[PDB]
RNA sequence: GGUUGCGGCCAUAUCUACCAGAAAGCACCGUUUCCCGUCCGAUCAACUGUAGUUAAGCUGGUAAGAGCCUGACCGAGUAGUGUAGUGGGCAUACGCGAAACUCAGGUGCUGCAAUCU
RNA sequence: GAGAACAGAAAUCUCCAGUAGAACAAAGGGUAAAAGCCCCCUUGAUUUUGAUUUUUGUGAAUACAAACCAUGAAAGU
């Protein structure tokens, strides 16, 4: 009994950790991007401080 | 991006190609439709490079028809091998469409000009093929305003200028004017031009000729169609991809 | 090998932002219209800044654009004054290069304390045949990536005709 | 879609109403959605629907104009069309039957083999 | 079978990367007296297909690619839900019955006319 | 985003990406050779005859024909 489940709990948990990988590939270099736009954004509207720009009215 | 391609709207493919306007295309086609079957015929006229079209279209739910069709690779038959994109090359054109058409359906009916994406300008080449068809007698509505020679500081128009245009004047007068300044641009420009030698009287009289033999038969005689369908297949098949 | 996919030059524009509005302009107008033959535009500002000095649609530049034999000689006349020298940048990411001048009078033109002295920026694109196909109405499309021009290209093509240097 | 314009509507036909959100004009009538009726007079630019709408406990008659966008063809006689022309066949061959409709009847007599198919046994 | 023109359905067609395209055409491309319009024959207008090019566009294949579409004895007869009971302290009985996700597969199909080794 | 003398985060110029993230009387629907900006011409925001929905009172919008008109080469509006 206890040969049998464990290769059959194996191969299982090698499909899991297949899947997981993959998973985790895949939003990792989805974060990466994500921050590094994030990072961009908050470079981009530190400079746009500078500028007064009421966004109201229409200058 | 995944997220832009997702929520991305693709238009029609006849318009992520330059083709067609089918905001144009509606207040055509759409008819009064009390009157139900009663089908909108267009004259469809394209300028391509070395090459003019003249269609008459209809539009279905099947996509649309062609009752007739001409182009100017013709005219050599009728008598003119140059300038087939010209103006007076186009209103040949559209005076052999014309003419064919009301032939076909025995009279000597109404049909709508499609302009395309050609913009409206004084002296353009769709108008010289309108000036053509209606020529040929088919009622087109249309204006004087357009056809070339339009006095723009007025409202008036020179028949006589059109005429000329009509009879090739400006391609004319531009050949003696380079012709008798200079030889090089008229040696490269006017090759065939040259080898045949042929008079301002002579090109009005060839178009003349031309438009006689168009009313003479316009009939539409096809093509001789060499190396019939199979072999055009595989010669191409020999150089067509496969999975 | 390069039978059609050569770096001709398309265009140079000649532009001329003034801190102020008036007969300088109308002046620095002048200078341009006489530079190039033709007529010039002139631009407007887009919005208020005040510190600049300046406000909306008050006519603070005026600039023109040529092209053919007119343009790259202009570029040659213009370059004489950088002597043929310029920097790893001024060179564009997609395939274009542009400099400035001041003292616009060395190149030909005279002094004329009359008008007084503008400087004024050249900035010069570049192409080869086939860009018709993103300008044209009918058919419009886009270029491939083999054939878009690139920095290296044009420094290459600059290393070479105007037989120029990079300076960094 | 121009596929909604090459479309004749003859008086006498049924169609439902589903206006589309692409057009502003003749945007009709919140709660005619997916209502039918059918057409009594069309013009250009234009088709009739009439439709009975019920006030109290009576059906009153509302007739009404509506652009050709928002119009549909109804599919709701196809089945009865369809029924009429074999009925007709039908009745055709008996001048040479049960042509009405029957609901679901209770499945007749059959055999079942074991060739391959052994019963497969099992539990939970 | 290839291509051009007009279209229908509108990503199975779109995006990204690379490659191939005899012939046909299409396209870049050559010129600017006139019709015309441009700050600027770059666009648009006109002329000859002559100077010349498949480089590009366009067409087609390719990617354990993105997306888009189809299907699943996939999820699952699960969740959820209508009815009954002096059933227990949520199951049972007669019934109805999903979706997401996951997995697999695919990557434009066509109408009219004309034309080509 | 890259790039150009004075010129910098914002003055003017050029190129690339960019399904709308802009504008159309602030988290929403609809609109991209437009329903948006610029340009050309006009002022149909005009009269007569009836029809429909909202609503018995009107008004509102809606389609519908005849005329005078504008517009575009035209379909047509």
């Amino acid at each position: 009994l206890k040969a049998l489940k464990d290769e059959k709990e194996e191969a299982r948990q090698a499909k899991i950790t297949m899947l997981k990988e993959r998973r985790e590939k895949k939003e990792e270099n989805e974060r990466y991007e994500r921050l590094a736009a994030k990072m961009h954004a908050k470079k981009v509207e530190r400079m746009r401080r500078r500028e007064k720009r009421n966004k109201a009215l229409k200058e | 991006s995944s997220a832009y391609s997702s929520r991305f709207q693709t238009p029609f493919r006849r318009r992520r190609e330059g083709k067609t306007d089918y905001y144009q295309r509606k207040r055509l086609v759409t008819q009064h439709k009390a009157k139900y079957n009663t089908p909108k015929y267009r004259l469809v006229v394209r300028f391509t490079n070395k090459d003019i079209i003249c269609q008459i279209i209809s539009s279905t739910i099947t996509g649309d028809v062609v009752l007739a069709a001409a182009y100017s690779h013709e005219l050599p038959r009728y008598g003119i091998t140059h300038g087939l994109t010209n103006w007076a090359a186009a209103y040949a054109t559209g005076l052999l469409i014309a003419r064919r058409t009301l032939q076909k359906l025995g009279l000597d009916f109404k049909v709508f000009l499609d302009i395309g994406l050609q913009r409206t300008t004084t002296g353009a080449r769709v108008f010289g093929a309108l000036k053509g068809a209606s020529d040929g007698g088919l009622y087109v509505p249309h204006s004087e305003n357009r056809f070339p020679g339009w006095d723009f500081e007025t409202e008036e128009i020179d028949p006589e200028l059109l005429r000329s245009y009509i009879f090739g004047g400006h391609v004319s007068q531009y050949m003696e004017e380079l012709a008798d300044d200079d030889e090089e641009r008229f040696s490269e420009l006017f090759k065939g031009y040259l080898a045949d030698d042929i008079d301002a009287d002579s090109l009005e009289d060839i178009y003349t000729s031309a438009h006689e033999a168009i009313r003479a038969d316009p009939a539409f005689k096809p093509t001789e169609k060499k190396f019939t369908k199979e072999q055009y297949a595989a010669e191409s098949k020999k150089y067509r991809q496969t999975k | 090998q390069n039978p059609m996919r050569d770096l001709k030059i398309e265009k140079l524009v000649l532009n001329i932002s003034v801190g102020e509005s008036g007969d300088r302009l109308t002046r620095a107008s002048k200078v341009l219209e006489q530079l190039s033959g033709q007529t010039p535009v002139q631009s407007k500002a887009r919005y208020t800044v005040r510190t600049f000095g300046i406000r909306r649609n008050e006519k603070i530049a005026v600039h023109v654009t040529v092209r053919g034999p007119k343009a790259e000689e202009i570029l040659e006349r213009g370059l004489k004054v950088k002597e043929y020298q310029l920097r790893d940048r001024n060179f564009s990411a997609t395939g274009n290069f542009g400099f400035g001048i001041d003292e616009h009078i060395d190149l030909g033109i005279k002094y004329d304390p009359s008008i007084g002295i503008f400087g004024m920026d050249f900035y010069v694109v570049m192409n080869r045949p086939g860009a018709r196909v993103t300008r044209r109405k009918r058919c419009k499309g886009t270029v491939g990536n083999s054939h878009k021009t690139t920095k290296e290209d044009t420094v290459s093509w600059f290393k070479q005709k105007y037989d120029a240097d990079v300076l960094d | 879609h121009l596929s909604t314009y090459l479309k004749v509507y003859k008086v006498g036909d049924i169609v439902d109403i589903k206006a589309n959100g692409s057009i502003q004009k003749g945007m009709p009538h919140k709660f005619y959605q997916g209502k039918t009726g059918v057409v009594y007079n069309v013009t250009k630019s234009s088709v009739g629907v009439i439709i009975n709408k019920m006030v109290g406990n009576r059906y009153l008659e509302k007739r009404l104009n509506l652009r050709v966008e928002h119009i549909k063809h109804s599919k709701c006689r196809q089945e009865f069309l369809e029924r009429v022309k074999a009925n007709a066949a039908k009745r055709a061959e008996a001048k040479a039957v049960q042509l009405k409709r029957q609901p679901a009847q209770p499945r007749e007599s059959r055999i079942v083999s074991t060739e391959g198919n052994v019963p497969q046994t099992l539990a939970p």
